């Protein structure tokens, strides 16, 4: 299993529990927007009209080599390509 | 605990740490013992199963002081809003009482409706992480000054000083973070509040559950 932490800021909000998502395989990165997503539902209470109208809805992969990638979760047109979340270190997860 | 140190083995006997399960992965936070079956939480930290740990120091080395608890049953506050995080309250009833002793402990409850005046320094303690880069094995603490309400309520716009406490001078690298939700802020030996929550920098000021204001809903829950 590959373990990785992440964040979620909402409205200026971080709750201070610590989370980590847990992957077994190569994924796409709709796959990551879903878990983000739903753990935005399931935390904090965020729905689709609130990602879509916000200023901004991101989230920022950081890679255990440092490489960054910022994702926006209204339109990510990296959708279908594909990712090793084993190469993933971090999530960071901002909606306002 | 961001700014403290490690906390002498044992000093905080109503520590608890905490593994939570999730739908796509884990949590981990603080909770604290207020009687021999009950650990008191953040409402955030809840989840599809619950083990506590309570008599730990270092939570990554097989104590045996440590006793390990599933929670039997998991009750968040009614109005709990996950949006807003407002009324971050959480019992957890123990599957079975703990052997009370020196290392395993409750802490003590305010009064009702008990205040906590700006000014007043409080201790924290957990087992978040330290920095952006690290984190600890081992417990560890920090004093805070209470805040003004003026500050918080600037900072964060659903802040309620009534059911909230601000926490922290914004100008020490002093703070609760990563992982420490749930835990108490102690006050001449009270726990008056539990972790909450802040900004992702760990920049102060932070915002804890003001105990007091939630005594009566604490008394009906455990009877």
């Amino acid at each position: 299993k590959h373990t990785v932490p992440y964040t979620i800021s909402v409205d200026g909000i971080t709750a201070l529990h610590r989370t980590y998502f847990v992957f077994p395989k190569k994924v796409l990165y709709q796959e990551i927007d879903s878990k983000v997503k739903n753990e935005l539902a399931s935390q904090r209470g965020v729905t689709t009209e609130k990602i879509n109208n916000a200023q901004t809805a991101t989230y920022t992969l950081t890679l255990n080599d440092g490489n960054k990638k910022v994702v926006n979760l209204k339109k990510n047109d990296d959708a279908k390509n594909s990712i090793d979340p084993s190469t993933i270190k971090q999530i960071q997860i901002v909606v306002k | 605990i961001i700014g403290g140190r490690e906390s002498r083995p044992h000093s905080r006997p109503y520590m608890a740490y905490l593994q939570i399960q999730s739908p796509a992965g884990q949590s981990r936070c603080g909770g604290f013992l207020v009687r021999e079956d009950f650990v008191l939480t953040a409402a955030h930290c809840w989840g599809s199963n619950i083990n506590v740990t309570l008599g730990a120091h270092n939570i990554q080395r097989r104590e045996n002081t440590q006793q390990h608890i599933t929670a039997r049953r998991a009750i968040r506050h009614p109005q709990y809003n996950q949006r807003t995080i407002q009324n971050d309250i959480m019992l957890l009833q123990l599957s079975r009482r703990v052997r009370r002793n020196r290392n395993v402990n409750p802490v003590a409850l305010p009064r009702a409706q008990e205040g906590l005046r700006p000014g007043t320094l409080c201790t924290v303690a957990g087992w978040g992480r330290v920095s952006m880069r690290r984190g600890t094995d081992t417990l560890r603490e920090v004093q805070l000054r209470v805040q003004r309400d003026r500050q918080c309520l600037r900072i964060f716009g659903s802040y309620d000083p009534r059911r909230q406490i601000c926490v922290g001078d914004r100008r020490e690298r002093k703070a609760a973070f990563k992982g420490d939700s749930g835990g108490p802020l102690l006050c001449n030996n009270v726990a008056h509040g539990i972790v909450s929550y802040g900004k992702s920098s760990g920049v102060p000021p932070e915002v804890f559950t003001r105990v007091s204001s939630f005594l009566p809903w604490i008394r009906t829950t455990m009877r």
